[PDB]
């Protein structure tokens, strides 16, 4: 019965429908698993546990997790192998929110990547594989966590650019290859990879796309972002479909690779109805975020929901000047910290999407992300380490620390859970985004 | 193995698989396939670097399917042999059918589908019975996302808007879980989403204009307007705490250019009176009645009350939120004070 626990995360909620349905029947289930757990009172949880009652991050188990996911898999898991690249990046990222030093995987890094570019531009999923925007937005993120001339020459840049310049469709967007499905996740990986190789603006000479009339990587994109947003508030994948938090997270940092987020997000997007379709992703009592309406939380949205709450509040605040007031943080910190402490934690290491799930690597680099998102102040200024998407670069970040007593915006982790920033944009740490994109503006384009 | 002694596949030496393990350093998260994984996919390197649009070729990705199904590259050389070869495509969804109920949450099958679909020549009009496989598909996982996206594509191709088994289906859906926001969602589109096939798709009206004003229709249906909000008060009734509903109706009157003031009687029934509140979503709606559609005194501080019940007792975990939205009430009285 810890003291230091809101009975707002020990109770379900006030309100009851008496109308039963297969909803009602899985939101149910969900708070019950989640319940001992968020109480602080099952067996499977380790301590030491806070003055908020929360245990603490697990940091050697993770590490040792993640660490191992990086090794030999049996056969069974075949269906892993277009998602290699992702595997990479997953566990990559989460060492180095955990404070790791992943420059030693410099040479494994190269040697994976080497096999899975092909020669007429793009990453795919490894050897024979076709170039696709995730793998290589996974591989990109890889290298820049990684570092080094040598993992930074391994892109061909070029091919790169023609090859994105193939996948921009005439009504703005891109698909994720020659062929593939058109969504935002497509145009957000596009972008990321664009902007992080500065690559030219222009498209290609020979670009299909500039038989519509379509001349750079950004004309008529976000016009095509604007067209996904829905009545509920949300962005959904393509025109028409669902809102849903992993593709409001692509379709918001996108935007804010195409300038600053108080011009960008207003002009594109309707504040007034996304504002309250986000707020509305977080549940009581679990504490965490779901992806859609009337649906279970999950905690890898502590990233893709989470994350879209420091570009919402920049497009609030507006640029913040190193020479103002803030909306602050308009979700429960304190709920998402409960959420992936109490609940999303398995013993033997690694965390998971929800109680009763298995963990995964995925789920363990996004609730991580989230974990920090948390912990940090994260704001865009007027100085950019660009020397020419100069708003994207322009992200700064400052310690949230923990917080001491009751309040409606406290940090309920402990600083021994401290974790290490990510850009809110590119989803890595923010010396490593300059990093490589500085090395690659000082390079000339190839001939 | 099974090609390498097929006499079928003689013609063509299979690729090798590059891992990197001869390169230098090991890679990293690899994976220990199987000797019939390895060997075919060696032959799908050959026969895709050699642009081999055969028969052979395409039992092959048949074969790595099976192996597979989440392999995206093998999916779309499949597509670029069906329609280079001229295959019958009705046979191929009947295939791909199969495939689908096999594997619910496959995505990469469903864009596949919308390829072969997307073909006139082969599909000049929806086939019979694709609407019911669809609901084979719904009645196993009713919020598929990829099967919704892909209905929503089926429906603007087709133009089947008004289409009676489109509004029956979401019906169905809505009967069996009136809590199925996906349904919801695809009820927006087929009442009112863009229908113009002279522009390019979108989720809202009015994305040209100001984004305060998207979702505003052109030209107003009234009578459409009133059905579907009252569709939507029916369904509240069965329970007020489902969130789609609600939000279905702020759709509808943005599109209509209704204001939510439309809807304060109805909104006010849920919270009699120590107050005994059935909905969490009508206190919300009479927070946004009372702050914005509302400019006589007293208003503002009624929204703020609304505004503390939820942040207090009936929505705590937006608290943040809810007064966000009391100190822009606050500061807009303030203002309208001053003048
Ligand atoms: C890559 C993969 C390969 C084989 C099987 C499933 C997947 S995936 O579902 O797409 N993937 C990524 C997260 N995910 C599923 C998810 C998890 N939580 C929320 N979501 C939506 C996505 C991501 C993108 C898209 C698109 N377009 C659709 C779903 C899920 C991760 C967590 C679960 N995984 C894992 O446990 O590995 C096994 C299944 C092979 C044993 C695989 C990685
Ligand atoms: C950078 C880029 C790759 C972003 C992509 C992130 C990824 C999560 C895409 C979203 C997938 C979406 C269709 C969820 C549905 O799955 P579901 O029904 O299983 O999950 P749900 O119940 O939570 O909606
Ligand atoms: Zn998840």
């Amino acid at each position: 019965v810890h003291p230091g626990i809101p009975a707002l995360f020990r109770e379900p909620p006030l309100i009851h429908d008496l109308l039963s349905t297969e909803t009602t029947e899985l939101q149910s289930e969900t708070v019950n698993k989640c319940l001992p757990l968020l109480k602080g009172i099952h067996n499977s949880q380790k301590g030491p546990f806070n003055k908020y009652g929360i245990p603490a991050l697990q940091r050697k188990d993770h590490l040792e997790y993640l660490y191992d996911s990086l090794e030999d898999y049996p056969a069974s898991f075949v269906a892993l192998d277009a998602s290699r690249p992702w595997m990479v990046y997953w566990a990559l990222a989460g060492l180095c929110l955990l404070g790791e030093d992943v420059t030693r995987f410099r040479e494994r890094v190269i040697s994976t990547f080497t096999a899975a570019q092909n020669s007429t531009g793009g990453i795919g999923g490894g050897h024979g594989q076709m170039s696709h925007v995730a793998s290589s937005y996974a591989a990109v993120l890889s290298i820049a966590m990684v570092g080094g001339e040598e993992a930074f020459k391994l892109i061909d840049r070029k091919a790169m650019w023609k090859w994105l310049g193939k996948l921009k469709q005439p009504d703005g967007g891109f698909t994720v290859c020659e062929g593939g499905e058109e969504d935002v996740r497509g145009a957000y990986c596009a972008m990321v990879v664009h902007a992080l190789l500065d690559l030219p603006l222009a498209l290609p000479p020979e670009a299909e796309a500039r038989q519509n009339g379509l001349e750079t990587f950004t004309d008529g994109l976000p016009e095509y972002l604007s067209r996904c947003q829905t009545y509920e508030g949300g962005i959904s994948g393509s025109p028409g479909s669902e809102a849903h938090g992993a593709y409001a997270f692509c379709a918001l940092a996108c935007l804010c690779l195409l300038g600053r987020p108080e011009v960008v997000v207003p002009r594109y997007m309707n504040i007034a109805t996304l504002l309250p379709w986000l707020s509305a992703r977080q549940y009581a009592p679990e504490g965490g975020f779901s992806g859609r309406t009337n649906k279970l939380v999950d905690g890898c949205y502590s990233h893709w929901v989470g994350n879209c709450w420091p570009l919402v509040q920049a497009a609030l605040d507006g640029t913040q000047p190193l020479a103002r007031s803030s909306v602050g943080n308009l979700y429960s910190r304190e709920g998402l910290t409960r959420y992936i402490l109490s609940c999303c934690q398995c013993k033997l290491g690694g965390l998971r999407d929800k109680p009763g799930k298995h963990p995964d690597s995925y789920h363990t680099c996004y609730a991580l992300t989230g974990l920090s998102t948390v912990q940090y102040y994260h704001y865009c200024t007027d100085s950019s380490v660009s020397s020419k998407f100069s708003s994207a670069f322009s992200w700064k970040h400052d310690p949230n620390f923990a917080s001491d007593g009751q309040g409606s915006d406290i940090g309920v982790f402990t600083e021994n859970d401290r974790l290490v920033p990510f850009h809110p944009i590119f989803v890595i740490p923010h010396k490593s985004a300059e990093d490589i994109r500085v090395w690659f503006e000082n390079q000339s384009f190839d001939l | 193995g099974k090609y390498s002694s097929d006499p079928e596949w003689a013609s063509i030496k299979p690729i090798e698989l590059n891992d990197g393990s001869d390169f230098g350093a090991m890679p990293l998260a690899t994976i220990s396939y199987s000797p019939e994984y390895l060997e075919a996919t060696s032959y799908l390197r050959a026969v895709m670097a050699a642009n081999e649009m055969s028969e052979r070729a395409l039992r092959l990705t048949g074969d790595i399917i099976s192996m597979n199904p989440a392999h995206y590259t093998v999916w779309i050389y499949r597509a670029k042999i069906l329609f280079a070869l001229g295959k019958d495509l009705n046979e191929e969804i009947e295939w791909l059918n199969k495939v689908a109920l096999k594997h619910l949450k496959n995505y990469q099958i469903w864009h596949h589908r919308q390829v072969l679909m997307s073909s006139r020549a082969h599909f000049p009009t929806l086939p019979p019975r694709e609407q019911d496989f669809l609901m084979e598909m719904f009645a196993q996982d009713a919020k598929s996302y990829h099967v919704w996206t892909y209905r929503h594509w089926l429906v603007r191709h087709f133009k089947l808007w008004d289409h009676p088994r489109e509004i029956q289906d979401v019906e169905a859906l809505l009967k069996a879980d009136v809590r199925n926001n996906s349904a919801w969602n695809h009820r927006y589109m087929l009442r009112f989403g863009p229908r113009d096939e002279n522009e390019f798709d979108a989720g809202l009206h009015n994305t040209t204009g100001p984004s305060s004003e998207k979702g505003r229709l052109p030209v107003v249906d009234e009578d459409l307007v009133d059905s579907e909000l009252q569709y939507s008060q029916s369904r509240i009734l069965e329970a007020p705490e489902n969130r789609s509903p609600w939000s279905y109706a702020r759709g509808v009157l943005q599109a209509a250019g209704r204001p939510l003031s439309e809807w304060k009687d109805f909104a006010r029934s849920f919270v009699v009176e120590d107050v005994a509140v059935k909905s969490s979503h009508a206190i919300e709606w009479l927070a946004d009645v009372y702050a914005e559609e509302d400019g006589s005194e007293g208003s503002a501080a009624e929204a703020v009350k609304m505004l503390t019940l939820l942040k207090e007792k009936y929505d705590p975990i937006r608290r943040n939120y809810w007064e966000y939205r009391i100190r822009q009430i606050t500061a807009s009285a303030a203002h309208a004070t001053e003048i």
